[PDB]
Formats: structure tokens, C-alpha cells, sequence
């Protein structure tokens, strides 16, 4: 019996603390972590970590976990979060808890400036999140201030209309008394469903450069690739349906998209690094795959957790 | 070895 | 490595 290899995984509100044994693989700690969290809809999420570089990296289920540069420290730390987004959030998060990872992962990007929100909408996205944290309002339980130790918005907008935090808390709270009498569970799901549609939700960015050297954003998400202005990273220039793409590839730097209709040009960019056109390929190769899965019927395993889930309500 | 320490309900 | 290759991912397959 070897040393055993302590690590601690962490999800948006849990943290767990377990040793492992040196051969153990990614697939087998990311089970554990699910079954310990009860959670079922695994193949959104993925174990996060650094590796001694610095580099943030997901880590492999199929490759030991000794044997990835798994920053070296103990414990050894990850972070289980959300690696892919559903198309719809009504209708792929049936778990109770996928839904709270979710609700509390997208919130924290909104909240770090991560995904541009307009003032209305952030405001909007505060009201579904304190009902959330403290329930029905009720002037005996919540007096003036009741929102001053929490953090509600997002920056982007703090800075841009300088409004006091009690300034800020009537117009938060005015909402938080419209959603009277509504349940935790449905508050978050009331918050995805209007995070979900705003333009950089579940989009990975990176910065690329085209034939010429002109700086561009290209967006890796559920739906296929887009090719984004520099200036402008909401509207996409170029769209790419996972529908009309033949093949993704890519050398050193340079990767190529190549059409499914002979007729349409090939899209040609270079990325920085290698690490990063690596990371890009492999998150098309999870969006892609989580694309068809969800137009495939439902396999007899994800069929009645929505069942229970229509009792549970 | 397996579980020994966990945070949050 | 310490130098460079090609990696492709076919997002339509060769109907298998």
C-alpha cells in the first residue's frame, strides 16, 4: 500500500477532501466527486486545475491523474465546474443540483464582467438571485440595507452609472418583492433562462489572427464556431453551424475550417500558441459531441430522471 | 484510499 | 514534442 495522494476538489458551494492512490485515473476521481455531490448530468462538467506552468488546464479522465502536470502541492486542488453549456436550460437541466452549479457558475461570470450584461438585465439577474438567497421579501425581515454585504452586480455597471449601494438596493429590491411568493429552485432557473440568452453566454473566446495579422475573437460554443471583430465580441462576422462544417484542423498555428459545401472558401486564422489551438480543438470535439447527443432520443438512462423530476414538483 | 472530507448540503 | 504536426477532427464522419 503506497502514500496516499491527497486532493481537493471544489464545486461552487461544496469542498471535498479525499486521498487517492497513485495510480488512480481522472475518470475515477471524477466519479467519486459525482457520486458524492449526487449528481447524474456529468457530461457538462470537468475537473479544472493548473498545471506548474500556470496554465489552467481540464483534466484528463482516461490519463492518470500523477501523470498530467497536475500542479504539485497538497492537496492538490480542482475545480469541478460546467465545461459545456446546454442549448436550453429548461430542457437539459433536470437535476436539482446541475441547476444550482449552473445557476452559481453563470452568475459568477456575469458578476466578473465574464459575460457582458446590460444594467437593466443585470438588475433584472440581481432580483431572481437575492429571492433565491433570502426568500420571499418581507419588510420585518429584510429592513433597509438588507443587501449591503451582498454582491449583486456586475462591475461593467457599478462603473458605469454611479448610483449608491442603497440607490441600487430599491431598485433590486422593488424587483425582489414582484417575485412574491416564487421558489429557490425556480428563481435560478427564472435567472438561466435569461442569462442563457445573452450574446456571450457559453462562449469561449480566443484571440486569433487571420491571414493578414488582424487581431479577431473566435468563439468555440454549443452551436459551432464564430469569428468576432475585435472590438465587437457580441455579434459574431462570420457564423460556422456545426451543420456545414466538413473538418476542423490546424498545424503549429495556423488552423483551418473547411465547409461542407465545396463552394465556400476555407476559414483560415493563426492562434498564439499551440496549447491554446489544442484547447480550441478539443473544446469543438465536446460541443460537437454534446451537439448530436442532444438530437439523438433520449437514452434510457436520462429518460425517467425526468420523471422524477416532474414528481419532485 | 477513498472520502474522507466533504463541505456543503 | 519539440516539434510540430497536424491534428484534425472530422465534424462530419465518413458515414461509418
Amino acid at each position: 500500500m503506497p502514500k496516499p495522494i491527497n486532493v481537493r476538489v471544489t464545486t461552487m458551494d461544496a469542498e471535498l477532501e479525499f486521498a487517492i492512490q497513485p495510480n488512480t485515473t481522472g475518470k475515477q476521481l471524477f466519479d467519486q466527486v459525482v457520486k458524492t455531490v449526487g449528481l447524474r448530468e456529468v457530461w457538462f462538467f470537468g475537473l479544472q486545475y493548473v498545471d506548474s506552468k500556470g496554465y489552467s488546464t481540464w483534466l484528463k479522465l482516461n490519463k492518470k491523474v500523477t501523470q498530467q502536470d497536475v500542479k504539485k502541492e497538497n492537496p492538490l486542488q480542482f475545480k469541478f465546474r460546467a465545461k459545456f453549456f446546454p442549448e436550453d436550460v429548461s430542457e437539459e437541466l433536470i437535476q436539482e443540483i446541475t441547476q444550482r452549479l449552473f445557476f452559481l457558475q453563470v452568475k459568477e461570470a456575469i458578476l466578473n464582467d465574464e459575460i457582458y450584461c446590460p444594467p437593466e438585465t443585470a438588475v433584472l439577474l440581481a432580483s431572481y438571485a437575492v429571492q433565491a438567497k433570502y426568500g420571499d421579501y418581507n419588510k420585518e425581515i429584510h429592513k433597509p440595507g438588507y443587501l449591503a454585504n451582498d454582491r449583486l452586480l456586475p462591475q461593467r455597471v457599478l462603473e458605469q452609472h454611479k448610483l449608491t449601494k442603497e440607490q441600487w438596493e430599491e431598485r433590486i429590491q422593488n424587483w425582489h418583492e414582484e417575485h412574491r411568493g416564487m421558489l429557490r429552485e425556480d428563481s435560478m432557473m427564472e435567472y438561466l433562462k435569461i442569462a442563457q440568452d445573452l450574446e456571450m453566454y457559453g462562449v469561449n473566446y480566443f484571440e486569433i489572427k487571420n491571414k493578414k495579422g488582424t487581431e479577431l475573437w473566435l468563439g468555440v460554443d454549443a452551436l459551432g464556431l464564430n469569428i468576432y471583430e475585435h472590438d465587437d465580441k457580441l455579434t459574431p462576422k462570420i457564423g460556422f453551424p456545426w451543420s456545414e462544417i466538413r473538418n476542423i484542423s490546424f498545424n503549429d498555428k495556423k488552423f483551418v475550417i473547411k465547409p461542407i459545401d465545396k463552394k465556400a472558401p476555407d476559414f483560415v486564422f493563426y492562434a498564439p500558441r499551440l496549447r491554446i489551438n489544442k484547447r480550441i480543438l478539443a473544446l469543438c470535439m465536446g460541443n460537437h459531441e454534446l451537439y448530436m447527443r442532444r438530437r439523438k432520443p433520449d437514452t434510457i438512462e436520462v429518460q425517467q430522471m425526468k420523471a422524477q423530476a416532474r414528481v419532485d414538483s | 484510499k477513498t472520502h474522507m472530507y466533504p463541505v456543503r448540503n
